[PDB]
């Protein structure tokens, strides 16, 4: 009938129950504009919806409100890449239609994308410390790490100037023959860093082969966080239906989070501890349901999602409520940052239990896997030298102290140290950590096999 | 030996004294801190669920 | 009947539905959506879905099918991956073109397209029957029968109808059995509800070992077959290859691979590599597949399919205890049960009292542990049956005292370590040798005092050893490395040889992964030995490097010995241990000289 | 908690009845009078839940699945000892040993009737070939000399005959 | 009437009030099934009621409720000893009834039975370090401070096995001349942990005059609460109405307060700090109002509560809470555990307020109060002599450092590590520490009178 | 005065308040509870038991004392001991033989079988009198007298009766005071 009333950014309106749950209704308004919004609950003749664009401007007795009779549905096609779009529809460079073929649903229910088998297609970002110490593969869900105070924006565009320059590299290694797409969804950030990570990807030479989706950061939560599940749906159904591999990014997860606990402010169900709902994991489980290996043998949909801290540790319910969905994750060092490295991840929080299923044959070695538990302990040992050091001194500290502190030193300005537009091999990567692993003796190594040490050695 | 041990005894006590004087206050101050912090957030999402 | 109240998430709420039982199953909307009310609030009742919402309407009538909300238990478990509702992901896989079934659809519990041989038990025409008791039996393996088709609980009477042997289907009948009337009829498969355990004449300590070819496992603490254990992780531990190991390892006649929620990658890599394992008793036709039951259920879909796939995963694993043999469960992760009952407490707008958990949550953690273990076997029969319980656990909550791990460690009896940055070290699987504690440690080892030799005083002089290395290893990084006497030095070197032989692990069980219980005690034997000798050696005047380079090839055939298969002895010990034995007395006198 | 004892006991009656059809074995009907003398005669199990419903009839579960398994574990291996025919003192004098014991999970006597049951179980379904043929040879003169010597006796022979027929049943084709 | 609903744990029913506080209810189903359950909450045309067994399996228009009309209450006897029944007071060896002569209900001590009075006489458990170094008297409250790494249950099994021998050896020393029993319930334990405490206090030969109560983690939380009550009240009813001392092991005591938190923490009152409410202190004074010195000058109830920690935490509110109440503590070590000590608790961290002037006379000497001092000195100089030989070496430890070394592992050996059936006095514990304190010479024993360390060495 | 509507944990919720303030105390049901309105909510008040509520049902009288929840001050205090409450723990000790007070109590604050001499003031007939003076002294020690008769607080006027010296209990009046009346 008409709005009941409004709590927050969400408004409750009385109406009947003819319209399906997440329907598409459009709210008609006396000042001569039309809005849309989506079902976010239904009730006993009550229903509570939120606005697509703008919250202020409805009526509360004179208000009028329809049902469109269709759901919330994205048109997909193989014409979305090179053109620049927007979560909410806002055209720039987009015209009348989308050029959707097919309609699927943005929450994957009959699709189910997901893999059935381990990764075996190696793929690598230009990063010998996240290709050799995590070993990702096609179809993993690694998110990366970052912090509140340290240059996240910088990370996220190092990374994102990255992705288009990683096929050619993967092409010699024998671990990607097929054709690659990108996948960029924007939600909650700035112009300013969206033209750079636009210009990066520009300026890499991926603007064709890549798709933007851009959210502002005044607008509703539902549009931001329903612009992912969008972006996900056009790379699952771009890359289930060509098996071509689709990489998607989708930056950031704060915004995402800090949208959802305003939602969901004038329905039953109410928030949890710490400011966030205690539903948040099957929200971020439905936007990571749709990652994985695609359904026929052939092409996958790859998914690095990039997550700040806001406290700068893994105890918040953002970092630590993603984390569990995931199998790992990578963390970014501030502290590298200061003194001066790019990238700045570390090698001390980060583990990976799919390393050894991506490891395959004649696309890696066997050896990474020792190499990065011995990179792994050597880096433990001095990070944990180096904090003692300081308050006994060096009286009391032996040479295996000194040793890792050395090798701490001497890869730490090595690997960590790499450009924004080279992409490293695996086999530099491992060559370049045997010659920083080569810093002790043979029988001071003791995280490899003797044979394959021997041999490697 | 005594000239070695007058001055092993000075770096020794200025170490022990260094680390006792310098150990338990920040700890201490950001754990009870951390604790009452704990405290009001755990006391506010059980304010909100009660309302 | 009755109509939608309301839908918010997964959970649909339902009005008008009074008299229906906490376990009765119903169809949500007019799309006949698979559901089961749980629990009821007034006149509307909440009722979880497997599957997702995003076209069911409001208003929509909700019927109850005048049945409880079983799953589908006989021939057809093994040799099969299914969901936490009793789904075929393989079938569902070809013929419905996904891994997960759109909405709307049901799928059967099982396959009823495969026939089997059916054989005629202890039971006949006159003769009183039970429930729990074996009335046929099936071929579930290649070697002998590993699941036997009993009457489900509840359930008596005289045979009237018997079947003879031959081939049939999971659609014909086979048996009929009538005590008061008519009782009903009976097929090849079972029905019974996941939600109520299944019944137990009483039940025993565990006096019998069970081995999971675990070094470091097996080693702090004896490995028996019917007790409780946790594990400590955080998703990065690496826990898939512990649990590949240990079902590759494991020499049990049942398999129970039980999954509340994953990624995706770890369902894949246990059914990938189910069929690459081969196991320690014979080989088959997929002998790691079809001798073990596994139930996938992701984290993308509902937590009904998650909850549910906890009481799955416990009624099978009770049901193959019930038949009697023994199975090893292996669940994994109890973490993201917990967090799908904080999610559905969180859905359906209740205050907790848990830091933001439900009050229900350690009531039915509680409950699950106490539904596996070593007891006698439900029937006329009166079998011998076990089933071991290793649940690992994970923080929930942003801290580590969580009331997961704290009603986990009250309610389990063993305690397992795991550390992820000492595994990302070379170190898995990793252990904690300061905090863990055992009750079957003096069951398991009163047999093995007088079947084998004093293995509970090396596991007690083997965890003093690794309590008094941390405790010299403070005063040697504080203090120095060249202040301390050496008699530190002996019990350091036996510690950094014992957690480089023991907690050292490579693979799953690639060079050398498996290792008995008599190869651990008799490589412990060594090394206690070797420790003994040098600290007996230290006391009558001796050198550190003297005694230290003294040693040799001793401490390197010792810490070597990870390598050395069992092929070496005759089937548990390696003669090799028993002539170093030897050779470390022999090299005591000149390491003292 | 009734029917569990009135299924233990009709199921007590049943294998004493199948064990021993001639009534020769005093010793095994002696101890289960009380539950043959229902099982004997016409009686409905409505009678027998009612009258140990009452205190009439035995109702104890632990001791009826004690002496059921101790029942079950005597008919396995006497039906596991085929074709060897062994004598009814022998078997009188194996079940009053073994039912003397409270125990029946950390006995000999479960350790090698499952022994014994898991040689007849591999070798029930096995394939004609020269290791089935030896494990064979040697499980029919395991189970002549377990029916010559019963199960109470401890023989060497048994011994090194079960841990040959493990081996040889742990071995492969290769 | 009928079942109005089920939220969780807690089940709603529309009956009247017309049932007073504490009424059993019976719910009548239509399978067959009859459940007992404890009226928790009654108002007006409505109940609130908690199921004993299950909370699943009721309809709400098919199953009705009905009023038996009697209270709750457990019947205290002398014949309970001997019997395992469940957490209700149900006996579940499949025996006869309870025979009980007097209906006392339990709540919280209503008759005031009680008196505040010092104690008078000695109380053991069979331990050398519990009864000497940490020894309670008639009346006090001693709890026993654990975490998850050594075995609580064992221990808490052991202290309550060991007791009931102590008393024919004090007896034979011309000490007590009245019979002794024992208290025992259990709560949130497993079978296994169950029929092991069974089978070690059958072997041990103190089932006979204890009594059994077993409480399982998989039924309801009010019957592990409401077993407290009926132990107390049973020990309590022997205690006063017999006059003799009878102890009470009451384990354990993280059960109860995960069972106090987790249900009747959520329906009208709110938590405190970390999900621990501030009503346990007064559920905890509950229990604790039931115990101490009776009317009679012959008989008293000792209370040995079981206390575990999950992690062996300071920053949980029921150790310190808990702490307060009791008239100190024992601390034990999970470091004692892992290198073969049985029981691993220390006397190092353990303290009495009152352990010489709160125990009597007749079975024990007087130097077992002065002995304590030089043993707690030793062990803690040689705690501090063990470091302080790895820290000097072996060329500047000094002589009462390596005593005090020897002393600690002889009397650490031999005074602290026991077996499972053996039995320990106060003339042995006497001799015991008299023979571990006789390695040090004279010159070196100052922490006592001259008269008995001259009269005993 | 108020009938019980719900009984639930150790609170009770009683209705039918028609004047009944946040701070007397009063006994619910027919034990003589100790309780007393912490706070109300519209016609339900809610009240406080800090006793044992076994035996309660829905449909009970609540009976208020009559006056606020305080301790009764008078001779008798010293050598003796009590509650918090106002408990006669020496009462407790001669019928019950405990030192716990059992549930249910509604004695006295003070022992009324120790009778002590009352004795008068400078206060005669005609004279105004007012709170904080001197009315007279009764003997509360064993030896010597200690404890002084005065005016209570929110009390004044004329003395209409003037009682004589000698020996009186504590439930028997001594002095009267008029005004406005009685």
């Amino acid at each position: 009938n008409t709005v009941s009333g409004v709590n927050g950014p969400l408004v409750i309106l009385e109406k009947v129950k003819f319209p399906r749950y997440n329907e598409i209704v459009n709210l008609t308004l006396p000042d001569g504009t039309v809005r849309q919004g989506q079902v976010l609950e239904i009730r006993g003749d009550r229903a509570i919806v939120q606005v697509f664009e703008g919250t202020s401007g409805i009526d509360v007795k004179k208000t009028t409100v329809e049902f469109t009779g269709e759901s919330l549905r994205i048109p997909v096609s193989e014409d979305m890449l090179g053109r620049i779009f927007d979560g909410s529809g806002r055209p720039i460079d987009n015209g009348p239609k989308v050029f959707a073929e097919d309609y699927l649903d943005i929450n994957g229910s009959p699709i189910n994308p997901y893999a059935r088998i381990y990764p075996e297609e190696m793929i690598s970002t230009g990063v010998s410390a996240i290709d050799t110490m995590n070993s990702i593969a096609r179809g993993q869900k690694i998110p990366i790490f970052s912090a509140s105070g340290l240059p996240h924006n910088e990370i996220a565009a190092q990374i994102c100037r990255q992705a288009g320059l990683v096929r050619p590299t993967k092409d010699v290694h024998d671990g990607h023959e097929e054709n690659f797409s990108i996948v960029f969804a924007a939600m909650g950030v700035n112009l300013e860093t969206a033209r750079f990570f636009k210009q990066d990807f520009e300026e890499n030479g991926s603007l064709e082969r890549t798709s933007l989706f851009l959210n502002l950061a005044n607008d509703p939560t539902i549009e931001r966080i329903i612009t992912p599940r969008l972006a996900l749906t056009t790379a699952e159904y771009l890359a289930y239906q060509t098996e071509r591999h689709v990489l998607t990014i989708l930056t950031d997860m704060s915004s995402y989070a800090d949208a959802l606990r305003e939602v969901s402010a004038a329905r039953e169900e109410v928030p949890g501890r710490r400011g966030y709902p205690g539903y948040m994991y099957t929200d971020l489980s439905t936007i990571y349901e749709r990652a994985g290996r695609v359904e026929g043998r052939n092409g996958s949909i790859t998914q690095i999602p990039i997550l700040t801290m806001p406290n700068d540790d893994i105890t918040h319910p953002i970092p630590d409520l993603t984390g569990y969905i995931t199998e790992g994750q990578i963390f970014v060092d501030r502290q590298l940052h200061n003194k001066g490295i790019y990238p700045p991840i570390n090698v001390l929080p980060s583990l990976s239990r799919l390393m050894k299923s991506a490891i395959g044959e004649g696309m890696t070695r066997k050896d990474h896997g020792d190499v990065s538990n011995q990179l792994y302990a050597k880096y433990a040992i001095g990070k944990d030298a180096a904090a003692m050091k300081a308050v006994v001194g060096e009286e009391a500290l032996s040479i295996e102290d000194k040793l890792s502190l050395e090798f701490l030193e001497k890869f730490e300005k090595t690997f960590i140290t790499q450009g924004a537009y080279e992409d490293r091999t695996v086999f530099e990567s491992l060559d370049q950590a045997w010659s920083l692993l080569r810093i002790y003796p043979k029988e001071m190594l003791n995280r490899i096999s003797p044979k394959i040490l021997d041999e490697f050695y | 030996a005594f000239i070695i041990l007058d001055e092993v005894i000075k770096v020794t006590n200025r170490r022990v004294n260094a680390i006792e004087h310098v150990i338990i206050p920040r700890t201490e101050n950001t754990i009870a801190y951390i604790n009452s912090e704990l405290d009001e957030l755990d006391r506010e999402e059980f304010y909100r669920l009660k309302k | 009947y009755g109509a939608i109240y309301s839908v918010s998430g997964p959970v649909v709420i339902a009005e008008n539905m009074i008299g229906c039982a906490m376990y009765e199953l119903v169809k949500v909307g007019h799309d006949n959506l698979v559901g089961e009310v749980i629990r009821i609030d007034g006149d509307k009742a909440t009722i979880q879905v497997y599957e997702e919402t995003a076209g069911l309407t409001v208003g929509d009538p909700v019927l109850r099918t005048g049945k409880p909300l079983s799953v589908e238990l006989g021939p057809g478990l093994m040799e099969t991956i299914y969901d936490g509702i009793q789904r075929p992901l393989k079938a569902i896989k070809e013929e419905s073109q996904s891994i997960y079934i759109p909405r709307g659809i049901d799928t059967p519990a099982l396959d009823r397209t495969i026939k089997w041989q059916f054989t005629p038990g202890k039971f006949q025409v006159g003769d009183h029957i039970s429930g729990g008791d074996i009335y046929g039996s099936v071929f579930e393996n290649s070697l002998i029968s590993s699941h036997k088709i009993l009457l489900p609980p509840r359930s008596r009477g005289t045979i009237t109808w018997i079947a003879p042997a031959g081939e049939y289907t999971l659609d014909e009948k086979i048996l009929e059995v009538e005590f008061d009337g008519k009782k009903s009829d009976f097929t090849l498969y079972h029905t019974w509800p996941v939600r109520v355990p299944r019944p137990v004449t009483e039940k025993l300590s565990a006096d019998y070992p069970l081995l999971t070819g675990q070094r470091v496992l097996d080693a702090l603490f004896p490995c028996v077959q019917g007790g409780t254990t946790c594990i400590p992780g955080a998703f990065g531990c690496g826990k898939t290859v512990i649990s590949q190991s240990l079902s590759k390892y494991s020499n049990s006649d049942a398999i129970i691979y039980v999954g509340c929620g994953e990624r995706g990658n770890e369902m894949a890599e246990v059914l990938m590599e189910f069929p690459e394992l081969y196991t320690e008793m014979s080989g088959t036709k997929e002998p790691i597949m079809k001798r073990t039951t596994l139930v996938a259920n992701t984290s993308n879909m509902p937590v009904a399919a998650r909850e549910a796939s906890i009481y799955t995963g416990i009624t099978l694993a009770e049901y193959f205890r019930d038949q009697g043999k023994n199975v090893s469960m292996i669940a994994d992760s109890s973490s993201r049960w917990a967090e799908a009952l904080r999610e559905i407490s969180g859905r359906l707008g209740e205050m907790p009292a848990d830091q933001g958990f439900p009050a229900y949550l350690g009531a039915k953690l509680a409950s699950f542990y106490e539904r596996a273990g070593k007891a006698v076997a439900l029937g006329s029969p009166d079998r011998t049956g076990s089933v071991s319980i290793v649940a690992a656990v994970s923080p929930a909550g942003g801290d580590f005292s969580d009331p997961v791990t704290t009603a986990t460690l009250g309610i389990t009896q063993v305690f397992w370590g795991l550390d992820k940055k000492l595994a990302q070290r070379k170190h898995f699987p990793s252990i904690n040798t300061s905090v863990s504690y055992s009750k079957y440690t003096n069951v398991l080892n009163k047999f093995y005092d007088s079947n084998y030799p004093e293995f509970p005083v090396l596991r007690d002089r083997m965890k003093e050893i690794l309590s008094n290395a941390e405790e010299l290893e403070q005063v040697v990084q504080l203090v120095g490395k060249s202040a301390l006497s050496d008699s530190d030095k002996i019990t350091l070197d036996v510690a950094t040889l014992i957690k480089e032989d023991f907690l050292q692990q490579n693979g799953y069980s690639t060079y050398d992964a498996f290792c008995p219980i008599w190869k651990t005690f008799d490589m412990m034997r060594a090394f206690i030995s070797y420790h003994d000798e040098a600290q007996k050696a230290v006391a009558n005047g001796a050198n550190w490097s003297k005694l230290a380079d003294s040693t040799g090839d001793v401490k390197h055939a010792v810490s070597s010995s990870k390598f050395f298969e069992p092929s070496r002895g005759e089937k548990e010990v390696h003669g090799e241990f028993e002539k170093l034995l030897s050779t470390m007395q022999e090299r005591f006198a000149e390491s003292t000289d | 908690y009734h029917s569990q004892v009135v299924g233990k006991i009709g199921y007590i009656a049943r294998c004493m009845q199948t064990i021993d059809p001639e009534n020769n074995l005093k010793k095994i009907r002696e101890d289960y009078q009380d539950v043959l003398i229902w099982a004997e005669k016409n009686y409905r199990f409505e009678e027998i839940l009612e009258a140990s419903k009452s205190g009439k009839c035995p109702n104890d579960l632990d001791a009826l699945s004690r002496r059921s398994l101790i029942l079950l574990e005597l008919l396995r291996l006497v039906s596991s000892i085929s074709p060897f025919k062994m004598k009814l003192d022998l078997i009188e004098s194996q079940y009053e040993k073994m039912k003397q014991h409270v125990n029946l999970w950390k006995s000999d006597y479960h350790v090698k009737l499952n022994q014994l049951n898991q040689l007849t179980d591999y070798l029930k379904n096995a394939a004609p070939t020269p290791k089935n043929n030896f494990l064979r040879a040697m499980t029919s003169v395991l189970q002549m000399q377990i029916a010559q010597y019963g199960i109470t006796e401890d023989n060497e022979g048994i011994n090194q005959l079960f841990k040959l027929g493990l081996h040889l049943l742990a071995m492969a084709n290769e």
